[PDB]
């Protein structure tokens, strides 16, 4: 299964405070609208590659 | 798509047809010129070798490379004030309008100083200032003439133009009723002054409407000040690039000089410092060269602005399209951030008729030519009228002159000449 | 000014001769107060070896 | 992280994970004190330039000193927007600009004599006796001759790049 | 001070040449500014490096000089074009352009030569004395409006 990553996967590249500024930086980011594999936990915990870094997200209602 | 270039419009040319305007419109156009640029100053020693004795000692081996950049930047800073002085300080005295604005119906309240403001600038000037918007040894010097002083110079020039026409430029300001000043302005473009006097209310209303349109344009069109915003943006970009260049390594292990000095012994630190000095000196030389070229462009613009001020505001220009499209009457200066704005008042023909014409009229065998104006026919009767405004008059010996006879002039027509 | 212009006569005007720069008076060294100590006490002052 | 500057109190709301601030130029703007979680602004120590305002040495050896873009703190002291001016007397009376300082302030040597600083005039005020039925027409004239000098050429120098570099 | 516009150009060119010549005394990182002292003391493997450093410094100095001369030459060219325009429209003719040929109403001009420049003597008509008169745009006679 795949879903749309939309605009998720952006993190603060460093610990520098900036305001009212557009800052251009090159780092390991999740490409926008890329495909991320969708796993389910109903009614599935495989081992995945790590490559050069992994973005992880989950949705919860009972802290599974 | 392939661009057009404008509508196609053939002219109804023929050997015996002339179009002479019967009505006119008074238009006001806005011309914005840069006059000055930010008077930046860069401390070449602090920029290259900030708070570093070793770097400064290595820099000293390059001789005058450092101080000649300070010299070039000083020259630029000085010529920016020379440019401002030459553009605005063209009047020997500070003139002011009378308390009673009895200028023949012409409303100047939107270009004259507003006494209620903290800085006596005009409404239009206030609109202009509301549209136009480090610590590494880079400083900015203030201009010699503050915005208030520039506004005072433009006020003096405007009051002189309004109350004395062109007389204050040549010598003393000689008071003249504004309507008579406009009568001279009309005579200067080949339109007899009675056209002004008979249409004084219409002309004043057209002027006031044109000024209102200028106000609406400046209040609504942000792009109007692009010529000044581009200069401000270019100077800000040049300074941001110069400062950003300090973060470059230029081949060194680190862009931070203190990190090199605290980690490497002199035999290697001196090499890394020489690399940083070379990179930063090349960056300064590039900045200074770009500033000299931009300063030359600004100087050319300031010289053009001063020429326009002298031959447009202080006088009346016979130069076509020098002071806006149309037949130039008068111009009014307005100040702007790092520049000058000219409001050009021009006479533009508005409505025209197709008339039949002739180069001369035969009476008793004599060839009569107009003293001023041209001969026109409405299809049954021949008249003489001024070339720039339809005003038919009976053809008389006081309108025409005799030269030669009917057998020489090509296209001469038969009519009668009234003898008063 | 005389040295800057390499002359013993200075014409009327304003000349830039030297850059002013305030010097620092003292250094400031900052690190957090208590990060985390190391249990060297239980190694030296161990009850039994 | 090291540097030189003035540390002052600030009202910048740093986020709990943010330790340093930067400006558009990428220089350090502020830091969070590692012991007390307050934000301190870093303002580089005052710097600028020293200008000497003087009448010619054929008149007097008295000079005035302008410290550009500084306050009259770190340095008969007159604070102007051009910097801190020391040695020039501030005079309320305006005059024509003589030795320009900047931001509308000029200095001159006048009256017992000393260097003074003042806001420049720009000329005498002269209202025009305008009215709707009055004209001034010259009755006499003067013929004047003025001199305008323009550069036309510059010295035609020539440099042998090979002999200059590798003589 | 009347000839400052020409004296400043002469001074700028003399200063540029003096700076260019003085740059030969700089080391630019070399052990010595004198090339013969490097050649007489170091073996080729080191002399070539010291020479490359001096060549880089002196070539950069020449490039700076030439760029400054090109900019100054462009300024002089603009001034010369203005002077030629004034000559044609001021000396050879009569100028209707306000303040192009001096303050006042231009009558005639006379050229004079100067070192590396031109001097114009502008003859202008300037009103000297004035009276306050009452005026009117037109006069009625028999109901007709008469204009001058
Ligand atoms: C010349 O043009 C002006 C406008 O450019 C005319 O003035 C207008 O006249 C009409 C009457 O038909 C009025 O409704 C408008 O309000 C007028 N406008 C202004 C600004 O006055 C003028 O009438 C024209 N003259 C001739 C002889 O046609
Ligand atoms: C000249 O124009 C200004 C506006 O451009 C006129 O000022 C307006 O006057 C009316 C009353 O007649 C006020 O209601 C407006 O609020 C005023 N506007 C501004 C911006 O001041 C002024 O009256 C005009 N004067 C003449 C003689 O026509
Ligand atoms: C061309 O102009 C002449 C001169 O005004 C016109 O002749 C007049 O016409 C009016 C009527 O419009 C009569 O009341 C006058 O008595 C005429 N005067 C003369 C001397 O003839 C003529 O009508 C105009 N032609 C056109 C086509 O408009
Ligand atoms: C204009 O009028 C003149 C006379 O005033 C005309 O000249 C006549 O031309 C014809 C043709 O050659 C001759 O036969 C007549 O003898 C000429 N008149 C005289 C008095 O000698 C002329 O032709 C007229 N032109 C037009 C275009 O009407
Ligand atoms: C116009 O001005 C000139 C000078 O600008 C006047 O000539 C002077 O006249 C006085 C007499 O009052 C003599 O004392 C001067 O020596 C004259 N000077 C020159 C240079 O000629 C002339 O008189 C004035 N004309 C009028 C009508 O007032
Ligand atoms: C990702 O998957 C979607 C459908 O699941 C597809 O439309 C999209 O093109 C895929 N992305 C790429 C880069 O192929
Ligand atoms: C004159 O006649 C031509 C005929 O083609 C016409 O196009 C033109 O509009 C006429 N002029 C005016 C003012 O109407
Ligand atoms: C104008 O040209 C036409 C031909 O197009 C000719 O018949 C007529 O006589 C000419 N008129 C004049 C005055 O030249
Ligand atoms: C460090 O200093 C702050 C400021 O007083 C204090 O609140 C904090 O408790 C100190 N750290 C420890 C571990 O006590
Ligand atoms: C001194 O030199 C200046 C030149 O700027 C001159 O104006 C002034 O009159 C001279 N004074 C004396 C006493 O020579
Ligand atoms: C200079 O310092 C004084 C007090 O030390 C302060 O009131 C004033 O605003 C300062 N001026 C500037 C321009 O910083
Ligand atoms: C100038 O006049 C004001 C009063 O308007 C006064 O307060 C000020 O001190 C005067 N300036 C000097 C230098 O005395
Ligand atoms: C005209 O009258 C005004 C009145 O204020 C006066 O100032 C002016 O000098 C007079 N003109 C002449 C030429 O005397």
């Amino acid at each position: 299964a795949y879903t749309n990553s939309f605009t998720r996967g952006v993190y603060y590249p460093d610990k520098v405070f900036r305001s009212s500024v557009l800052h251009s930086t090159q780092d390991l980011f999740l490409p926008f609208f890329s495909n991320v594999t969708w796993f389910h936990a109903i009614h599935d915990n495989p081992v995945l590659p790590f490559n050069d870094g992994v973005y992880f997200a989950s949705t919860e209602k009972s802290n599974i | 798509y392939t661009m057009s270039l404008g509508a196609e419009n053939s002219v109804a040319y023929s050997n015996n047809s002339i179009a002479i305007p019967t009505n006119f419109t008074i238009s006001v156009t806005t011309e914005i010129l840069p006059v000055s640029m930010t008077k930046t100053s860069v401390d070449c020693t602090m920029y290259i070798c900030g708070d570093s004795t070793e770097c400064s000692n290595l820099l000293l081996q390059y001789g005058s490379f450092c101080t000649q950049l300070n010299r070039a930047l000083t020259g630029i800073a000085v010529e920016q004030d020379k440019n401002t002085q030459e553009v605005f300080a063209q009047v020997k005295q500070i003139y002011k309008t009378p308390p009673i604005k009895d200028f023949g119906g012409f409303n100047f309240s939107q270009i004259l100083p507003d006494p209620s403001k903290p800085s006596k600038r005009s409404f239009i000037e206030d609109l202009l200032f509301n549209k136009v918007t480090k610590f590494n040894g880079l400083t900015v010097l203030p201009p010699l003439l503050t915005d208030e002083m520039i506004a005072q110079y433009t006020s003096a020039l405007l009051a002189g133009t309004i109350t004395s026409g062109w007389t204050f430029g040549a010598g003393a300001a000689l008071q003249i009723p504004f309507a008579m000043q406009m009568a001279y302005r009309f005579n200067g473009i080949g339109v007899t002054q009675n056209v002004l006097y008979e249409n004084q209310k219409l002309i004043a209303n057209q002027f006031n409407s044109a000024i209102g349109k200028i106000q609406d344009s400046l209040s609504s069109t942000a792009s109007a000040l692009g010529k000044l915003q581009d200069v401000v943006n270019q100077n800000a970009q040049a300074l941001n690039t110069l400062v950003k260049q300090l973060s470059s390594n230029f081949g060194a292990i680190s862009s931070v000089l203190n990190d090199i000095l605290s980690r490497l012994d002199p035999p290697e630190a001196e090499v890394q410092i020489d690399r940083l000095i070379t990179g930063r000196l090349q960056s300064l030389q590039t900045y200074v060269t770009q500033q000299l070229i931009r300063a030359a462009e600004i100087r050319a613009s300031a010289n053009l602005a001063a020429t326009k001020m002298s031959e447009c505001v202080l006088g009346q220009s016979k130069r076509v399209d020098f002071c806006g499209k149309g037949y130039h009457l008068m111009s009014f200066p307005q100040s702007a951030p790092h520049g000058v704005v000219f409001l050009h008042v021009t006479y533009v023909p508005a409505q025209e008729k197709n008339f039949t014409t002739a180069p001369a009229i035969c009476h008793d065998g004599k060839a009569h030519f107009p003293r001023e104006g041209v001969f026109v026919s409405n299809g049954t009767h021949w008249f003489v009228t001024q070339r720039n405004f339809y005003e038919p008059q009976i053809i008389t010996t006081d309108n025409t002159f005799v030269s030669g006879n009917c057998d020489v002039v090509i296209g001469i027509v038969n009519n009668t000449v009234y003898d008063p | 000014t005389k040295c800057t212009l390499k002359s013993f006569t200075v014409e009327k005007g304003i000349y830039q001769t030297s850059n002013f720069r305030v010097q620092p008076t003292e250094s400031i060294v900052r690190f957090p107060n208590i990060t985390n100590l190391c249990p060297f006490g239980e190694v030296f002052n161990a009850t039994r070896f | 992280l090291t540097g030189t500057g003035v540390l002052t109190e600030s009202n910048k709301k740093f986020l709990p994970f943010q330790q340093f601030g930067r400006d558009i130029a990428d220089t350090t703007d502020a830091v969070r004190d590692p012991q007390t979680l307050e934000i301190l602004d870093i303002t580089p120590c005052s710097f600028g330039g020293v200008s000497v305002i003087t009448p010619g040495t054929n008149t007097s050896n008295q000079v005035a000193v302008l410290y550009q873009d500084v306050n009259c703190t770190e340095v008969n002291v007159f604070q102007t927007r051009a910097g801190c001016l020391i040695g020039a007397e501030h005079v309320n009376n305006s005059y024509e600009c003589d030795i320009p300082i900047g931001a509308g302030i000029c200095a001159s040597y006048q009256t017992s004599q000393s260097i003074i600083a003042y806001t420049m005039s720009l000329g005498a005020e002269n209202s025009v006796a305008y009215s709707n039925n009055s004209i001034a027409i010259p009755t006499n004239f003067t013929i004047s001759v003025t001199t305008e000098i323009l550069p036309v050429s510059m010295t035609k120098t020539s440099v042998d790049c090979t002999m200059y570099i590798c003589g």
